[PDB]
């Protein structure tokens, strides 16, 4: 689709069998989801943003469906205020900024 | 990496 | 233009008679620029991200130019590592997400 920005670019995703809402975030290098269970091995990692650095679980090669579009990439789980789809997956679904 | 969610 | 997301979507902006690089950030409600001595009245604000909150100064009615496109609105100024163009101005320049 084309998505305007008068409101938060929020979408439904399917990850691990589960539906959630997530923010399309061109200002994030990475994808960071709220605390949840995901199957597979995970590595401990830290990321940062505004307000500083957090500890997260890193899952590699996780399939996720984003507004009907298939991605498979690294997904981070931790105390983020909002589910965030970063550029690592936004590139996979062919997302661009246009004006 | 870096993640610039801003909540205003 | 059309900006792809392989790399951080950085643009040139003109603000307070300065040239600057900034991030086009669909994940940001507001616009947050690195510490700079804007003339004008301001109020204190707290804004949140991944790791907590920072205090910023809010300036209203600030003219700004994003890659040749003129806009005018609220700009927050504080200790952000990156100049951030949030949705308040991205809507003004006609910017969309497309996939």
């Amino acid at each position: 689709p084309q998505i305007t920005l008068w409101k938060r670019p929020l979408v439904t995703i399917r990850i691990g069998g589960q539906l959630k809402e997530a923010l399309l975030n061109t200002g994030a290098d990475d994808t960071v989801l709220e605390e949840m269970n995901l199957p597979g091995k995970w590595k401990p990692k830290m990321i940062g943003g505004i307000g500083g650095f957090i500890k997260v679980r890193q899952y590699d090669q996780i399939p996720i469906e984003i507004c009907g579009h298939k991605a498979i990439g690294t997904v981070l789980v931790g105390p983020t205020p909002v589910n965030i789809i970063g550029r690592n997956l936004l590139t996979q679904i062919g997302c661009t900024l246009n004006f | 990496a870096q993640t610039f969610y801003v909540d205003g």
